[PDB]
């Protein structure tokens, strides 16, 4: 109580805004979960 | 928001300039009209 | 390097075609937050 007063953004409550994760495979190898993680972890 | 904040900071400076004019007038009246040995010495 | 350039090319093309913006309702609050923080600190702006 009264610990977050000047907080502009109150609560997002949405990580991916459609589901908890992807949970859907696609034949496009570039637009998939494998190339999305390999371009985010190994690359910077 | 750019037109709104331009008028808001101008009105905030005008109240600050009103505070600056009031603080300068009170300090000039207390320094001139001294309670003891103003201009007799 | 080919995968990093192709993923940036598809993301920049998606930013113009689609609208992954900066949440324009809250973006007016972020511009007001920096305007209030600079006025509270009374910092002069960078001159020409």
């Amino acid at each position: 109580r009264r610990w977050d007063d000047d907080v502009v953004f109150k609560n997002c409550a949405k990580g991916v805004d459609d589901q908890k994760k992807d949970k859907r495979f696609v034949n496009d190898t570039l637009r998939s979960e494998f190339h999305k993680k390999f371009m985010e972890k190994y690359i910077k | 928001a750019d037109r709104k904040a331009r008028e808001a900071v101008e009105m905030r400076a005008q109240v600050e300039r009103k505070m600056a004019q009031k603080e300068k007038e009170k300090h000039e009246e207390k320094l001139r009209e001294m309670a003891q040995k103003a201009r007799e010495r | 390097t080919r995968l990093y350039l192709k993923a940036e090319q598809e993301r920049q093309h998606n930013y113009l075609k689609d609208g992954p913006y900066i949440t324009a309702e809250e973006a007016v609050a972020v511009y007001t937050t920096t305007v209030h923080w600079l006025e509270s600190r009374r910092f002069s702006p960078i001159p020409f």
